[PDB]
């Protein structure tokens, strides 16, 4: 009876429960999490944990190189934008009836990341053969508490579902062989994987690392000239991430023509349109690097397109979207009393200063 | 301390431009340093403890002493809880924290970005359901996290 | 044996700008090369 504004929606209390969340076979309704996920509704933290810990599990049983076959649609980075994600799967096609192959970065940077995961972690379990989840450079425990991912789980639920989250991130796979054609990773190439057996032969149970394969399979980058380079030196230091390395056109085409392999997917670098093509491999005729950003309006002041590939009846359908209205957050998830306390505390400070002089 | 009283008598005093023992607001805006401040009238609200708009000597001791070193945490924490309630009911209502921050915003945030985060504060800080915050669910977030 | 490329775009983006924060008033924290993200 004392609310000023009505044009936003209120927030509902009530936490969804075991019974409204799961079914009698133990299947996630997607229908009830995702309207009550976006009227920023929360779940109890059991059920919380119980999503996490189901599709861990399902995630612990994959394996680091994942087969997957056309038609599927492969995502970028989608960085805690639930309302976009929303739009992502429609454009990208329901994911009762097509394929997904995500690239990771599922965390951080937007503040719906806790949104994000527990919505895509009820798709693998509700659909744990044609969903696919792969892992980036924010599925850690060094950037989430540095990215404040884990103050969205102490602000929304518990510290112990960030725990949960830590434990189910390092199940995710590193990398995905598509159509036994292209390899989908984060970051990209390493200097350390000649074979995809070298990217099998890989512990991914653990925290990335600051050196080896798996690092570099989640922060390496292409370098900013691609294809037009200096040298021909194949994996030079990354000075823009202080880790891994750069990658080159003469690296790449070496690695898809000595595996027999035709482009490299990856995400990990934002684009203006969602999308880049690099330059065509000459051996091959297709473009050798191909970078996929689903994040549309980076940080709600990049102003760029995300786009989505649907690879279907031999055609890469690269589908771009705008972005969706998302509810506002002060930074760091601060609530309006620790954010107005210091101005109180200061401006009837200066009053009195003057007043009694 | 009496001397503090006398000291503080004459202050009142020059403040006081039409003598009549109480202070209007607009007896306090005759000084520019308290002009560009959002907080003036709550202050004055806050003193006031009859409603005849204006704040008498006594009202006026009462709500600058709260303010000396000498006082715990609970009595500063009583007035800045009572800058959001403004109808000094004892809890703070969805609108009295909407309203109370748009003074200090000014047009820093639009009214539909305010009013989201002023209602997850209260849904994440209302450990009763009431649909209000009261001095306890204030005190559990201020001060410390 | 390559696959086509097509490419289905969209309009640009259409979002709310923050009005910009009078530091004299209540502001709202700052949030924080333009390619790629941010160094651990
Ligand atoms: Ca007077
Ligand atoms: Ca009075
Ligand atoms: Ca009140
Ligand atoms: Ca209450
Ligand atoms: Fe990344």
């Amino acid at each position: 009876t004392d609310r000023v504004v009505k044009a936003v929606p209120f927030p509902p209390s009530h936490r969804l429960t075991a019974k409204e969340v799961f079914d009698n076979d133990g299947k996630p309704r997607v229908d009830i999490l995702k309207a009550h996920l976006m009227k920023e509704g929360r779940l109890e933290e059991s059920v919380a944990l119980r999503i996490i810990t189901e599709g861990a599990s399902i995630l612990r049983q994959e394996k680091n190189l994942l087969d997957i076959d056309a038609p599927v649609t492969v995502c970028g980075a989608i960085h805690g934008q639930f309302f976009d994600l929303m739009k992502l799967f429609e454009v990208g096609g329901s994911p009762a009836n097509t394929r997904y192959l995500f690239l990771g970065d599922y965390v951080d940077r937007g503040y719906f990341s806790i949104e994000c995961v527990l919505y895509l972690w009820a798709l693998k379990i509700l659909y744990p053969k044609t969903l696919f989840l792969l892992r980036g450079n924010h599925e850690c425990r060094h950037l989430t508490e540095y990215f404040t991912f884990k103050q969205e789980c102490k602000i929304k639920y518990s510290e112990r579902v960030y725990d949960a989250c830590m434990d189910a991130f390092d199940c995710l796979p590193l990398a995905a062989l598509m159509n036994q054609q292209f390899l989908c990773v984060h970051g990209g190439l390493s200097p350390e994987i000649n074979t995809l057996d070298d990217i099998r032969k890989l512990d991914r149970f653990k925290e990335p690392p600051a050196y080896g394969p798996m690092c570099d399979i989640l922060w390496s980058d292409p370098l900013e000239d691609f294809g037009n380079e200096k040298t021909q030196e194949h994996f030079t230091h990354n000075t823009v991430r202080g880790c891994s390395y750069f990658y080159s056109y003469p690296a790449v085409c070496e690695f898809l023509q000595h595996n027999n392999l035709l482009s490299i997917l990856r995400a990990h670098e934002a684009q203006d349109a969602g999308y880049r093509m690099y330059r065509k491999s000459q051996t091959t005729g297709f473009p050798s690097l191909i970078t996929i950003f689903s994040a549309p309006n980076y940080l709600d002041v990049y102003n760029n397109k995300a786009a989505v590939l649907k690879y279907e009846n031999n055609v890469m359908n690269i589908r771009q979207f705008n972005c969706s209205p998302h509810p506002y957050w002060l930074p760091n998830f601060m609530d309006v009393f620790t954010w107005s306390l210091p101005f109180v505390g200061e401006k009837v400070t200066e009053m009195l200063v003057n007043v009694l002089n | 301390d009496a001397d503090e009283i006398k000291r503080l008598g004459k202050r009142f005093k020059k403040l006081d431009l039409d003598n009549s023992g109480s202070l209007s607001v607009e007896e306090f805006m005759s000084l520019p340093e308290l002009q560009q401040n959002p907080l003036v009238q709550r202050v004055i609200d806050i003193f006031d403890t009859d409603g005849n708009g204006e704040v008498d000597f006594k009202e006026f001791i009462e709500g600058v002493s709260q303010f000396s070193v000498k006082g715990d945490k609970e009595q500063k924490l009583r007035f800045a809880f009572r800058i959001y309630d403004m109808d000094k009911d004892g809890y703070i209502s969805n609108g009295e924290l909407f309203q109370v921050l748009k003074m200090m915003v000014g047009n820093n945030l639009k009214d539909t970005q305010l009013q989201q985060i002023v209602d997850k504060t209260i849904i994440n800080a209302d450990k009763d359901g009431d649909g209000r915050i009261s001095f306890e669910e204030f005190c559990a977030v201020v001060g410390g996290l | 044996k390559k696959p086509k490329i097509i490419i289905t775009g969209c309009e640009d983006n259409v979002y709310e700008k923050l009005p910009e924060q009078n530091s004299n008033f209540l502001d709202v924290p700052e949030i924080v090369p333009r390619r790629r993200s941010i160094r651990p």
